[PDB]
């Protein structure tokens, strides 16, 4: 889910 | 009423709400800025940015690259489906469940956009402490997954  | 009709759907305004306010946000430093470029608002410790995420960080797993575009998307789509039916499954007068939801999936959807209209997520928010450390750009997706999930974090109690 996040960015990274 | 209306309310009653619904159940717990309308918690997903706040959804759509993070969705939007994170894209209008990655629409403006894309606009704003060229890559890497840094708009300083705190000298040692804040500064605006424009970074593009193809997630580098499982880069070890795989002597291929592009994947996690794919991958990341994959899961994000299935985490969503699953959060979304665990929504429904609410009882009113839990809206600390609802609200922590909602904001996991309003970052869940961001990114995942990103992911899949561009190659990578857009990130504009670099927090650090002067040339000692850098923490990793982020946006208000990751804002709202982390907010959102600390929230589920602390219903254990
Ligand atoms: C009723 C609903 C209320 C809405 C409440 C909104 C919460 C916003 C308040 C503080 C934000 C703090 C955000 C903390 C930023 C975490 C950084 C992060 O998650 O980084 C992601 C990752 O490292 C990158 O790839
Ligand atoms: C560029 C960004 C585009 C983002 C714009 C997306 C707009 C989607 C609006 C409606 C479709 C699905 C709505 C999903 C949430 C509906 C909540 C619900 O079911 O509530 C019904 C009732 O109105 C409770 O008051
Ligand atoms: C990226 C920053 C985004 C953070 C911005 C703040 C996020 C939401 C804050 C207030 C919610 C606004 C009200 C939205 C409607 C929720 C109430 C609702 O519809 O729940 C009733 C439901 O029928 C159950 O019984
Ligand atoms: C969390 C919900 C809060 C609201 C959610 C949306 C806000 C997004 C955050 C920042 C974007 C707008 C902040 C404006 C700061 C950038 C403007 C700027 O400094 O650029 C000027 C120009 O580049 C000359 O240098
Ligand atoms: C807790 C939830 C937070 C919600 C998030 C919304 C608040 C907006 C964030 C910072 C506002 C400060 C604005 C500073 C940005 C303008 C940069 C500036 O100072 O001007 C740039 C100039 O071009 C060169 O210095
Ligand atoms: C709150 C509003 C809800 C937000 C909903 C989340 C956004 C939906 C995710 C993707 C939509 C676009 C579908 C893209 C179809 C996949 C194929 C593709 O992207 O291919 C592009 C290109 O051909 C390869 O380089």
């Amino acid at each position: 889910l996040i960015s990274t | 009423p209306d309310v009653d009709r619904f159940g717990r759907l309308p918690w997903l305004w706040i959804t759509v709400l993070v969705f939007v306010l994170d894209q209008v946000s990655k629409a403006f430093f894309q606009a704003e800025l060229s890559m890497y470029q840094q708009i300083v608002v705190i000298p040692d410790l804040f500064s605006w940015t424009l970074a593009y995420n193809t997630g580098a960080a499982f880069s070890f797993l795989a002597d291929s690259s592009g994947w996690q575009r794919w991958l990341f998307a994959l899961i994000a789509i299935v985490v969503s489906a699953s959060l979304v039916v665990w929504l429904k499954r609410l009882k009113k007068g839990e809206t600390w469940l609802a609200i922590a939801l909602a904001l996991v999936l309003g970052g869940a959807l961001g990114n995942l956009y990103d992911r899949m209209v561009l190659g990578h997520v857009v990130d504009f928010i670099l927090v650090h402490w002067q040339n000692r450390w850098y923490f990793p750009a982020f946006n208000l997706a990751d804002s709202a997954i982390t907010v959102g999930a600390v929230m589920l974090a602390l219903d254990m109690f």
